[PDB]
């Protein structure tokens, strides 16, 4: 589904989940490394991260969580290997890297869209006057009480 | 107003200052702003006539 929704990982960030867990039961290399190098799927990425989710149990703690992922991506296979990028991996770089990706391109489209809408706004203007030029924004429930003061009458 | 000349004119004007603020213009001031900066502060160094 991401390689559908964005074919060319424009603005496509990668994470693996359960390393904790993957530590003993770690994705054979044949089909997850083809996935962090974008060659099993056509997903590209702004880079290809991992964080750990826990050990299953749903009470976990944030900062447990985050002491077992600096646990197992100093030890584990994730990195010895060479499938993730160091600075790609915990919880801190992957948000860190998702805000400044997200607010930059924040930026750049937020702009463009609000003159947008503020051409968006004149836009329904243009329509609507010509719809309704003698009565603006009259509503379902105000005709309603207006026609059974009518029929009353 | 209709089948006016000059509500005609005022109406092309409008229009074509939405346009002056186009993407392509705003993109092109912001690659623009970039561009005076990239391949630049060399000039200052060249007026000197010295190595002439």
């Amino acid at each position: 589904l991401v390689s559908q929704m964005d074919p060319h990982g424009r603005r496509t960030i990668f994470v693996l989940t359960k390393v904790d867990l993957a530590e003993k039961n770690v994705a054979s290399p044949s089909r997850i490394q083809q996935i962090i190098e974008g060659k099993l799927f056509p997903m590209k990425a702004l880079g290809y991260f991992a964080v750990v989710t826990g050990k299953g149990n749903s009470s976990e703690s944030i900062e447990a969580i985050r002491e077992y992922e600096e646990e197992f991506f100093q030890n584990s296979k994730l990195l010895k290997t060479s499938m993730l990028k160091a600075h790609q991996v915990t919880t801190r770089n992957l948000s860190l890297a998702v805000s400044d990706c997200f607010w930059k391109m924040v930026r750049e489209s937020v702009e463009q869209q609000a003159d947008s809408f503020k051409a968006t706004r004149f836009n329904l203007e243009t329509e609507w006057k010509n719809n309704y030029p003698r009565l603006r924004e009259l509503d379902r429930n105000e005709l309603f009480e207006k026609a059974k003061n009518e029929i009353l009458d | 107003a209709t089948d006016r000349g000059s509500e005609s004119d005022k109406h092309f004007r409008k229009v074509s200052d939405k346009e002056k603020i186009d993407q392509l213009q705003e993109e092109l001031l912001h690659t623009q702003l970039k561009y005076q900066r990239i391949l630049e502060r060399l000039e200052k160094e060249n007026k000197e006539l010295r190595k002439l």
